């Protein structure tokens, strides 16, 4: 199951 | 900044003339991921070729398996033809059943 | 007994040929189990192993949304990276990442991972402590600063210690017939003259899983590291892998050479001779 990531971790 | 592909050409099962098998071309260690890979029969491009899903290794280099169902014979010559940005011209690697 | 789950993300820009392509594949150990491709006719997370197929519609919807969100985030990251390096809009670039968990034989988290590369170069990585970052250069230092403010490491830690481990454990149970089955190598030694006075001894390992294996040649009991030609382990296409190791030996001296094979699937390590 993937991590529910968001745009707050854009580089 | 760029890495040239390693190429291995081999069969899925031990080669036995007249017995249906799979011809594989494994390309790996390359970067970037764009690559052109053809399987050849007596120098001509085989049409029904599938490939694994593009993935990459811990060192970030990409790898792919290209494969096609084939029935080897004594006379028929098989190879893998590979082009990549690191290569001035396509590289041809012949299938050698002892490798 | 040790196992790992890993997701691999790749985004590749292609000026003049549309927006950057985004791909995700997920692995348990050496088994690909899920894929996503933004260039697919109808992009969605798709199963690639039979044991994941039993997950329900809710799983596939959520996983697909994550991938669609990532497509957008990675495109924005590539735009940012181009500026961080003062790069022109002309060239094509690659952003890669991988993340996930390693379990030890006891089934507890052994180590977590979340790291990125840009154009094949390491860029930034979550440290083993799951609390801090290692940034490769002044560009990645910018990313590090944003991520520290966004508390990204805390999110990773929580996922890595919780969801990642629990679902990997779930996958291992659902796919235990394959994921927890080690298939030993079928081995043999071939002999090929090169000339009247030397021949190649080649030690073969076929049909094994997982990929990890050790193949060596000894002469009179001594390791032939520098004189051994080893090919990269390669996939057969039926989930199994292949490897060989060769040495060139003087004609008549073949009995001095031994091949040694070790692999999880083997009752006991093997010693082979021509």
């Amino acid at each position: 199951h993937e991590e529910a990531v968001s745009v707050d971790r854009v580089l | 900044i760029q890495r040239t592909p390693k190429i291995q050409v081999y069969s899925r099962h031990p080669a036995e003339n007249g017995k249906s098998n799979f011809l594989n071309c494994y390309v790996s260690g390359f970067h970037p991921s764009d690559i052109e890979v053809d399987l050849l029969k007596n120098g001509e491009r085989i049409e029904k070729v599938e490939h694994s899903d593009l993935s990459f290794s811990k060192d970030w280099s990409f790898y792919l398996l290209y494969y096609t169902e084939f029935t080897p014979t004594e006379k028929d010559e098989y190879a893998c033809r590979v082009n990549h940005v690191t290569l001035s011209q396509p590289k041809i690697v012949k299938w050698d059943r002892d490798m | 007994g040790s196992h790992s789950m890993r997701y691999f993300h790749t985004a590749m820009s292609r000026p003049g040929r549309g927006e950057p392509r985004f791909i995700t594949v997920g692995y348990v150990d050496d088994t690909l189990f899920v894929r996503f491709d933004s260039d697919a006719t109808s992009p969605r997370k798709e199963p690639r192993a039979p044991w994941i197929e039993q997950e329900g519609p809710e799983y596939w919807d959520r996983e697909t949304q994550i991938s669609k969100t990532n497509t957008q985030t990675y495109r924005e990251s590539l735009r940012n990276l181009r500026g961080y390096y003062n790069q022109s809009e002309a060239g094509s670039h690659t952003l890669q990442s991988m993340y996930g968990c390693d379990l030890g034989p006891d089934g507890r988290l052994l180590r977590g991972h979340d790291q990125y590369a840009y154009d094949g170069k390491d860029y930034i990585a979550l440290n083993e402590d799951l609390r801090s970052w290692t940034a490769a250069d002044t560009a990645a230092q910018i990313t590090q600063r944003k991520w520290e403010a966004a508390r990204v490491a805390e999110q990773d830690r929580a996922y890595l210690e919780g969801t990642c481990v629990e679902w990997l454990r779930r996958y291992l149970e659902n796919g235990k017939d394959t994921l927890e089955r080690a298939d030993p190598p079928k081995t043999h030694v071939t002999h090929h003259p090169i000339s009247d006075h030397e021949a190649t001894l080649r030690c073969w390992a076929l049909g094994f899983y997982p990929a990890e294996i050790t193949l060596t040649w000894q002469r009179d009991g001594e390791d032939q590291t520098q004189d051994t030609e080893l090919v990269e382990t390669r996939p057969a296409g039926d989930r199994t892998f292949q490897k060989w190791a060769a040495v060139v030996v003087p004609s008549g001296e073949e009995q001095r050479y031994t091949c040694h094979v070790q692999h999880e699937g083997l009752p006991k390590p093997l010693t082979l001779r021509w």
